[PDB]
């Protein structure tokens, strides 16, 4: 079993799609200057094996990130790894590695059309009033600019939940599960 | 430890952990200034700095823990019990700079020079310099030190960057 | 016989759609990272040459591709092959480089229409997240998702089946001649 | 006269169903890859103009075009250009130069109805797939599918005819006098 | 406020409207340009490029209201009376929608549905069937015809052939234009 | 004079079309030089002198940014207005003309006017979406407009059916001959 | 000819003009590849070929009139006649591959390569047309004398416009 | 027909900063020069950098246009020369740098990524060099390399590498 | 003051300060050119000119606050009180000099050695030459002086600098 | 006086100094400049506009007006109103090589160690001169070699100065 090899393949199947949630579900490891220049998975993989986060016999936080991605065919293909494993293991308290809140916050991501994400954009630039908005941003590029501004974190969901409540319902009940876990 | 596991170390890293490399130093090897990691290493080491704890420190700091397992032979926890029963080489201060350095991305970093700009020469700081080297301008000018944070502050509030002023703000309210 | 000018004249004669499809069938020789930037057929002509799946002396996985989508003018006009002949070849064991799997999916993305379209993303809404059921998702994407969530494989058709039962009986119709091949 | 404000004055004068009709007539001398993006007459005039089939000197090939789409109106106005002389033009051995068989594929496509067109797209239903044979296709969209399919070409009209003796027969007269014709 | 006031008057404009106010500015607004306008405000806002349409302007405005008499906007918006236009515009010269262009809509307000089936049926050799389906309106087979330049100014004789077939009051419409424009 | 906070604020507050304007409308006090982005321009404008408290409000009262001048520089329409009457001009009438004529002007006009003008320009294919001020710097590249100069941009906006923008045109050169 | 000239000109150029005015000047300073224009205009200065009928011809080559104007006080007329009168710095040919650049985009430039990668036998390397032919330069497949190759290329991709540049460049030589 | 130093600083200015890269690393069994007009000196110092010996180095580093003007030869000159003379630079050589062209930055990322295990901005002559130097790739050694390059999915590079190894 | 301070100050400056601080001194040290920055302080000290004050207005030239500091104990505030109530070691003319050097970025600096090259020969033109070197150069020719600054402003207005051409009237206006 | 020789030693820098040892080669060799202005003092050739051309040939305008307070035109008509100390042929040697930059003197030295050897690492012009001198490959009526260095150079304008110099002679 090559361990290089194997995650080279494993970076071969990951889009840039993809690599942007892994490099979003990684933020709380990889800070932004070390996010910058990351534009394929291998990089990724490479800087959390400076962390010692990734290596032959640690392979958990690459199983949690693929798992959160919704890549299983990756786990059972690569990993030899299937969904209900995953399930066990992350329900276990202590071994997720990925916060619920970060968790959290790509799921509501992963529910927001593109419409909503136009209202969703329309509605932060009503509470941020002195910045012009970038024209191409995403939902997760927008949950970092309001971590920057303090205005969105595992306390404080008040802007989160208001602008959510004027597009749609179940963001509120994710958001609202998220609470009540905790 | 030896001339060859310095050699090792210093092999093994890229430009941007050895200027933080220097720049974690600055405190201790003030006696003199260092040309690169090499020489820094080298008097760290004669001078009493550098011992198996010391060198895990500073890699810990650039946080390359495979470095601390292929050369040291430890982890984490065990620089953490080596920090919590021995006098620290980097001083919280240092730590802080360098984490809101790394937190800063290309953009937020050539706008912190452009503010900064009105407090030195055009000449002094080039475009695409590092957040380190701003900092080191600074205290050349006596203008950012661990007991004068007001205008990082005030700058960093300026890029909108908050979360870097409330790790300023709890590294304060921690002294 | 100019080898390079032929393969730029068939270039010449396929769009966007025709290259969704081509890069579709190709999915189990050329991965999704290196999908992502393909946006004509040159580019993925000149994969298919760092293969050796693609020259002058090697001919069949590209006629093999363009039968496969129905371009038998192309065939007929710069490879100077009959739709007989390639089915000819193509029945013969061995010889097919597209396996019967994906050649199916893509058989089932030819049948079904747009309401059909919107009726399966429907019939998906408890499976894939809303983001990749958007209105801008074709089925072969969708396709793609379901095999990413492994509930869509070589031996995993029941969600396949269900969802066609609920559309139309042709689809079970090519569903069930591909399962009785195998 | 100015000839790039000739060709975008014949440009403004033309929609998108004349735009569609021009693309048509103009397959053999445009590939599909080049025709994808072509959403209004000038985008097509430029690749007219690449092949040199489009210049100051020589409108002989646009003056064909707007004839086929019997746009006359502009050929008068904006080409000084009758009826007459075109047919005269035409008529001439080797100077046509969009086939006969593409101009009666789109003189076919005049003649069917929207009704009849979704009949059309039923009588195709075992030689084309479902997709392309949605609601939206129109009938140039279909033959340039059946020409894909080698179903439909120059010596290929047994399911063109098909089709169409069970839709009209003024289709099968169209078809027939191409076939009578293009022997010579 | 102008551009209020254009909103308004916009707003109180349905689709039949909007039909004749294109085919009304025919002369004034290419094929390109009237395929994308869908509501009245659009339409004016064309107008407004061509500076055929200004608040210091409004005499093209009133005559297209007053040709396809929405009499009640033209008082209740543009301050203007029935008989005033009619005093304006029966001097030659003074009308900018020609008497041809208003005499072809006159046609399209006289006759009835029926009617239209036996207009299609009597055209049937002239235009192709699929400008004569049953989604075809009057006005959009006389844009046919001018494509084809079987209906101008200097061409009745089709138009005059077809309306003695159907009606004696058509044809008493066509001859008073021709007369009337005899008379200089 | 002016701050590094100022000017990051202005920047920060402006989006693409209106930095671009901005990049336009300097184009007469930078000549020499073509500034990357907006804070460049800004920082060449203090090194040149000509970024006083009032150029920065006849700049952003080009760009119609009242809410800018309000917030970054406490004042309003009258006060930069009075400024602008008793005071010379960072920009020209006929800079602001050509921004205000490519405000009125969208993408397919736009491809119009360059197939129009491509042969007096001799320019190649160019297959890049171009806005009318970027039209406007290649023509002035080429001496084929400014602003004593503007009967080929009148006739071609003529040809596209803009008779209202040729007549913004003639207001312009009718306001000059008046002055 | 001195150096506030140069630097006028140097700062008031963009990234293409400043790339096509190294390519024309490719056949003046055979030896020396210039990094740069400051450096290119100083050394033709140095070697007594940058008057001011030079840089004319330089800034007329690469279309920038408004500098023609503001710098020399010059219009096209003025260049047009010493050009008529006086030797070239830049040759037709090198004037004819700028054109024909400039009449390609991107789309092009990549089928072009496509096709002459073929010939070149070159790597797996966006190049602009100047500098495909800089390497086909180099590789001696294209000069003054030898077009048939890029003819035959162009033509192959249907810009038979170009080909007939190419033809008419032929003819105006014999 | 003569060397002298005139030809040798004509070269080493006409080359550009690849150009002499490459140069440097096909010379390396005839050696190391820091830069390329100490390569040649030495060269011709040690009575291995005739006419012809340049004109090969000319022709390995593709410059044409430089064996025409400046050594007054052409394509068959060269190649007759190749076929009547002993090589300079070996087959080896040649090929590692034929590998080299055929790779983009992003190919060679990969390649790096795989072969740590057996072991930045780096080019694959560099990488090669490093790999040489840890005898881990040689004329006579390259199962290592067809292995890296077809796990990268090169058949090509690597059907090149077998091509050499049917030469020998 | 002792000589362990001018060890200190040597050894904590760089290279671009230490040719500053040679810079600065070229009016004080006529009767010799000294090769490095040991050799100036050494004259300074010996004939007088090295007091606290003097290091102070060194120090606080070449803007090194953060030596102020830690060597003599001394902020802006203390060294700029000195300068008010005492004479300059450092005349007016060197001051402007070093601060318009300061105020320029690389491109600047490549552009005013590019037009000076219209006034001396190629090799006294260097790519990396700082623009005191540039003065230097021009001060041997007596090109530029305390009294006759044309030239100079002349190119900083060429290169578009106008406000360090008005440093330049300022600084006329105040002699 | 004997003091000012001391001021002007400690005035000029390395280079300096070594191209004034390089002028006065043709005089009846010194190790360093306090030796040759001692030497000139006691031959009697070391007047004011001696010492004032010696410092306008090392281009230290500076020096002349401190030291001598005459400035560069009064020396240039002193220059046209006497015979000079420095031969026409070392100014045409100090000029070239200060119109040469540090690459090209690289190249020079290149193309001349196939007549001079190696020699003695950051070799000027001047010390090239030097050598070739002792070697009799350059003298004022021996120059076309150094034409051939500077023209394959591509510095055709310095071996128009040696033309021009060729043809004054
Ligand atoms: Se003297």
């Amino acid at each position: 079993m090559d361990f290089s090899r194997n995650l080279y393949d494993i970076g071969e199947q990951l889009d840039s799609e993809d690599l942007a949630s892994l490099k979003f579900l990684s933020l709380d490891y990889i800070p932004q200057r070390k996010q910058e220049p990351i534009k394929d998975a291998l990089m990724l993989f490479q800087r959390l094996q400076e962390k010692r986060m990734l290596e032959e016999s640690n392979l958990s936080f690459l199983k949690e990130l693929l798992f959160r991605i919704n890549r299983l065919d990756l786990l059972i293909t690569y990993l030899n790894t299937r969904k209900e494993e995953m399930e066990r293991e992350l329900q276990t308290p202590g071994r997720a590695q990925i916060s619920a809140y970060r968790v959290m916050l790509y799921q509501i991501s992963e529910e927001v059309s593109r419409s909503e994400l136009r209202s969703f954009k329309g509605g932060l630039q009503e509470e941020i009033s002195k910045c012009k908005l970038d024209d191409d941003m995403n939902l997760l590029d927008i949950f970092i600019e309001m971590e920057k501004r303090v205005i969105l974190g595992e306390g404080k969901l008040d802007i989160l939940k208001r602008v959510c409540a004027q597009i749609n319902k179940s963001l509120l009940k994710i958001i609202n599960d998220y609470e009540e876990f905790s | 430890m030896s001339a060859e596991v310095i050699g090792q170390v210093e092999e093994a890293l890229d430009t941007d952990e050895k200027e933080m490399l220097l720049f974690l130093c600055r405190d201790v090897a003030i006696d003199v200034v260092p040309p690169n990691v090499r020489d820094l290493l080298d008097i760290l080491r004669e001078r009493g700095k550098l011992s198996v704890g010391d060198l895990a420190e500073l890699l810990y700091r650039v946080r390359r823990f495979d470095l601390l397992k292929r050369i040291l032979k430890m982890d984490r926890k065990a620089v953490e019990t080596h920090l919590l029963r021995n006098p620290h080489l980097v001083s919280d201060y240092r730590v802080l700079m360098a984490e809101i350095g790394e937190d800063l991305d290309k953009s937020d970093v050539s706008s912190l020079i452009f503010l900064m700009k009105d407090y030195m020469g055009r000449g002094k700081i080039s475009k695409e310099k590092s957040f380190l080297d701003l900092v080191v301008e600074l205290e050349k000018l006596n203008l950012v030190a661990p007991d004068q944070l007001d205008l990082l502050e005030k700058c960093l509030k300026n890029i909108h960057r908050i979360d870097l002023k409330t790790k300023i703000q709890k590294y304060k309210q921690s002294v």
